[PDB]
């Protein structure tokens, strides 16, 4: 995509995660833990559940037309209704393949946005408590428990308690 | 100083393959087909009227043909006309057979409105053995033959009906063709016959045409057969030195015409489903289709690919 996230500086996907499209990961003194991200991943989904709403339903609905189908030839009427109907079926077929394609493209992008977006959000949380180690992964220069990485997730983690011990570490 | 958070997306082990302006196989988590390739194998007859004409062709139908009783006071959207079809009555042709078939199905309906025509001194309801309807000979029973007097007599005949109702009629009449001049003054007084039908806008003219004609019908004659729109206000004058197989009346037409027909062997089954193709009935809620062409009703545009997949997840990258 755009921004590089996915199949980008994120390697690549977590099977584990199956509760959410995008979440954390980490690691302190007491352990391990994968949590999903219901923002960015709502924030995703509602922009494709988007595009399938705005395509399924169209309107076609289409009752006397002409004549599609010949047993034998009859010339200049029928060469026109033939290519007439020739004619039709392919701007349709193009505008099909066109449209998939310029859909997925958006799509793709759309999602590796919200993982870029959730990245950047997580930097701006932490301030000057952690250094992007360029894998889609903080290193966080403070002891931080449980309720300090769930106050990381749930966006109530406050820098300026650990930037002391954090700019001593970072910085000596 | 040494914990870390992570972040970071799904993934699951095997996605599917998408195509995008520069690369036609990516694969991402999910997706979602656009083409439907599949249809049902019968047509539904709800929630869109869908009237069986079995038997007959919707011409042989309007003409009244043996066995197409069942379409009397019959209204649909869509008509249903079966490919083994079976002439079964007095051999005939229409001009321009597409044009009239294609009123008939748009009009929806077939309201016939008798209407008597006083005709002179001439006999009426002539009949035939290639239109036996029902252990005996007999016609279209929506057309009148007409056949010399008792005494050798067809006067001229002018007749006149004049709609000062609120809708346009159809009016469906024929012209007899016979096979030798003995033949031809045989059952009629002159050569040659003629039938001449006006309006006030239109006048409509044939002379019969007399000879060898191939035979299966049993017999080596035809009827053409011929049709007048008689809009609110307008008139329809019968004129006739012979040979005219003439209406017993007139058709109701429909100021909105909104049906068709759609033809196919099909049967028509139980399901719901307001869209038709040839090859049975759609159930989708899918933008496109490739099973045909032909389609009638609320459908899915017609494309040539069998598979669009639209992307409803982000890219796969597993492990
Ligand atoms: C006299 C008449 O109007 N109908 C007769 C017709 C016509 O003479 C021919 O159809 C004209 O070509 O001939 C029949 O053999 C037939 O076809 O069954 C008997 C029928 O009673
Ligand atoms: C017959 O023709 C005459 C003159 O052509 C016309 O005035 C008359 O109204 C016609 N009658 C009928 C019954 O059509
Ligand atoms: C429609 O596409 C399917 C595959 O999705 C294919 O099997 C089928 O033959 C196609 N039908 C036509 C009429 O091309």
């Amino acid at each position: 995509g755009l921004f590089g996230a996915i199949a980008g500086f994120i390697e690549n996907g977590w099977q584990g995660l199956i509760d959410g499209w995008y979440g954390f990961r980490h690691q302190n003194a007491e352990g391990t833990g994968t949590a999903a991200d219901l923002k960015s991943t709502q924030a995703a989904i509602d922009q494709i559940n988007g595009k399938l709403n705005r395509l399924i339903e169209k309107t076609n609905d289409k009752y006397h037309q002409i004549e599609k189908e010949f047993e034998q030839v009859e010339g200049r009427i029928q060469d026109l209704e033939k290519y007439v109907e020739d004619t039709k079926i392919d701007l349709w077929s193009y505008n099909a393949e066109l449209l998939v394609a310029l859909e997925n493209q958006h799509t793709i992008d759309v999602t590796d946005s919200e993982m870029n977006k959730l990245f950047e959000r997580v930097r701006r949380q932490l301030r000057e408590n952690a250094e992007d180690k360029g894998n889609g992964c903080f290193e966080i220069f403070h002891k931080c428990d449980n309720n300090c990485i769930e106050s990381i997730r749930n966006g109530t983690y406050d820098h300026d308690i650990y930037r002391d011990e954090a700019i001593n570490n970072r910085f000596q | 100083g040494n914990p870390v958070i992570c972040m970071g997306h799904h993934a699951v082990a095997n996605g599917t393959m998408v195509k995008t302006l520069a690369d036609d196989q990516v694969e991402v988590v999910t997706a979602q087909e656009l083409v439907e390739s599949q249809n049902l194998p019968e047509l539904c007859p709800s929630p869109l009227r869908l009237v069986d004409g079995q038997t007959c062709d919707i011409i042989n139908g309007a003409l009244g043909s043996p066995g197409c009783d069942h379409l009397n006071g019959a209204e649909w959207d869509v008509f249903i006309e079966r490919p083994n079809a079976v002439d079964t009555c007095y051999p005939f042709d229409v001009p321009e057979y597409q044009s009239l078939r294609s009123i008939l199905a748009n009009n929806g309906k077939f309201e016939f409105i008798a209407e008597e025509f006083q005709w002179n001194t001439v006999k009426q309801n002539g009949k035939s053995g290639a239109c036996k309807r029902a252990n005996v000979n007999d016609f279209f029973n929506r057309l009148n033959w007409l056949v010399k007097s008792d005494g050798n007599a067809y006067p001229l005949q002018n007749l006149t009906k004049i709609n000062n109702g609120d809708y346009a009629r159809l009016y469906i009449w024929g012209v007899h063709h016979p096979s030798t001049d003995t033949e031809q003054t045989n059952l009629y007084k002159n050569n040659p016959g003629g039938v001449t039908v006006s309006t006030k806008t239109s006048q409509t003219s044939v002379v019969p045409n007399i000879g060898s004609r191939p035979l299966v019908r049993g017999l080596s004659s035809r009827v053409s057969f011929y049709w007048t729109i008689v809009e609110p206000g307008d008139l329809i004058v019968f004129n006739t030195i012979g040979n005219l197989i003439a209406p017993r009346g007139h058709y109701k037409l429909n100021n909105q015409k909104k049906s068709t027909i759609l033809n196919t062997a099909i049967p028509i089954g139980s399901c719901v489903s307001k869209c038709h193709t040839d090859k049975g009935s759609l159930s989708t809620t899918k933008p496109f289709q490739n099973i045909s062409r032909i389609a009638v009703g609320d459908c899915p545009r017609y494309v040539k690919q069998g598979s669009l997949k639209l992307a409803t997840g982000m890219r796969n990258i597993p492990e």
